[PDB]
RNA sequence: ACCCACUCGGCACCUUACGAGAAAUCAAAGUCUUUGGGUUCUGGGGGGAGUAUGGUCGCAAGGCUGAAACUUAAAGGAAUUGACGGAAGGGCACCACCAGGAGUGGAGCCUGCGGCUUAAUUUGACUCAACACGGGGAAACUCACCAGGUCCAGACACAAUAAGGAUUGACAGAUUGAGAGCUCUUUCUUGAUUUUGUGGGUGGUGGUGCAUGGCCGUUCUUAGUUGGUGGAGUGAUUUGUCUGCUUAAUUGCGAUAACGAACGAGACCUUAACCUACUAAAUAGUGGUGCUAGCAUUUGCUGGUUAUCCACUUCUUAGAGGGACUAUCGGUUUCAAGCCGAUGGAAGUUUGAGGCAAUAACAGGUCUGUGAUGCCCUUAGACGUUCUGGGCCGCACGCGCGCUACACUGACGGAGCCAGCGAGUCUAACCUUGGCCGAGAGGUCUUGGUAAUCUUGUGAAACUCCGUCGUGCUGGGGAUAGAGCAUUGUAAUUAUUGCUCUUCAACGAGGAAUUCCUAGUAAGCGCAAGUCAUCAGCUUGCGUUGAUUACGUCCCUGCCCUUUGUACACACC
């Protein structure tokens, strides 16, 4: 599905003196930008990332 | 392919006439003019246009077929 | 005799590589541009050619010594990647077997292909990957073919004709299939729009799919492609991308000079499955109440009432969500990936089925889809176009897809009576209930529906039930054929289709061979849709009834993968 979601596909016949070719264009949009549609990839899983932690420390408790 | 057959003679055409035609419009000694052949009286040719004269025919020509007066 | 240590001189292997090489490799092929131990021999692009000539040797066959003229841009070596093998080891798969099922192959017809026939019987395609294929079910049309008839819709430029008329049309007649003024008889007309000629254009289901685009099919029911840092090699290149194991998978685990990735597989998308959980609805439906019929009657049981109200969302519908991640336990294996079994669960075979799908190849198919196109051919007695009629259907015969059958798990006739995918009329006559008429087909009078609202609950068929027949080419079977009625359509003859009566074929389970298939699948059964004015024995989908046999393997076949060879690389055509 994410050909339909990213990637755009083209025809055109270019005709010349000797005969005529084609032009097959592709072009894959950066699903980061997006705007409106899904982000990212199915692929894509990012994990983030956690925080060193300061623990230890005799327990106690504070008041407000 | 094959080319070519015919049992000859080829159709010509339709040369439709020279003439220097319409003569017909009699004007005696100075200068009086009485037409030649009858004219048709359809609305669409204003009497300008005239019959052919054939056997039982008097044809409208400008009419491009139609009509056919007689006497 | 054996053991152990050592030493000479041997036939060899092993590992190394300081060093050498173009490399393969080499303790010499090392100590060689940092170029010198001694010495003998041979070679100087390929072919001509070890040929010619002389000399010498031999019985001979022949041995030694050994040219040139001419020709030629290469020949050659080692290695690398590819391609191929009628060479080896592995795998995978119902377009492969096994174990089975239903068959086809024999019959009648239906239908395509060949062949023949023919004025023509238009044509592409010929192993899987041509032959119910070109959406190819041709009465006209379609249409490309054949017998014939019109028309130009020959832009444009120059030139020629000519306003005394360049050119157009036509009544009747003759003529023609024809109410074609095609042509001619005759003679009105029209007005510079045409005609002739040259160049130049155009149309063409004319040729070339071996000139092309695009599209499609095949390899492929496949698993392959690549790059960053690092290791090896002067290098093209190699390792990553691997012996094993494991998956449908270069799917993983693991081994490990590799490490961490990207395309492809997976993810994803679509559909069938679950939701008394959310949002709801006279275009969906339920419960209650009105209103009302029947039978019971004791309250009840079974219907009616497109809005009489009120309530609801289990069923129906479609929006957002949740849900499975092979879970939990346990077998088994390098206790790794996984696989097996029980339990639970809507569902545990990639959940079932599809859509997409990398790199590379084929002279696969399509110029008969295109106003996609190069080139060639044709262009007015046309290979343009249109009109009439015929033909693609022609029948000694060969082949492929099929349809109907040989009956008693059956035919017939009553009767019971149940689906899901669809589709339907605007500048129109499409889907059609209902009421009458007819044995039927069908006619006729109205109606709803542009549609969850009407056709329609699509009251489909196998199938269920009670009869009749009783194994006899029988009442199984329905070919061939005569006669009559209707419908589509301008037209039905070579008989579009439908109806009724009669005629009552072959086929008594089918040789050698051969196709498809592992669960709501096979096969049996009928629909709807495409095509369509009329025509399904076709196809695309759909639901109905619902088995047997595996859960394996490499024997037949087909294909992948390594190893190996190669003088191929336009790559075994
Ligand atoms: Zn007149």
């Amino acid at each position: 599905q994410p050909v339909n979601d990213f990637i755009d596909t083209a025809t055109r016949h270019v005709l010349m003196r000797q005969g005529v070719l084609g032009i097959k264009v592709k072009i894959m949009r950066d699903p980061a930008k997006s705007r409106t549609g899904p982000k990212a990839l199915p692929d894509a899983v990012t994990i983030i990332e956690p925080k060193e932690e300061e623990p230890i420390l005799a327990p106690s408790v504070k008041d407000y | 392919k094959k080319v070519y057959t015919t049992p000859k003679k080829i159709k010509h055409k339709h040369k439709k006439v020279k003439l220097a035609v319409l003569s017909y419009y009699k004007v005696d000694a100075e200068g009086k003019v009485t037409k030649l052949r009858r004219e048709c009286s359809n609305p669409t040719c204003g009497a300008g246009v005239f019959l052919a004269n054939h056997k039982d025919r008097l044809y409208c020509g400008k009419c491009h077929s139609v009509y056919k007066v007689n006497a």
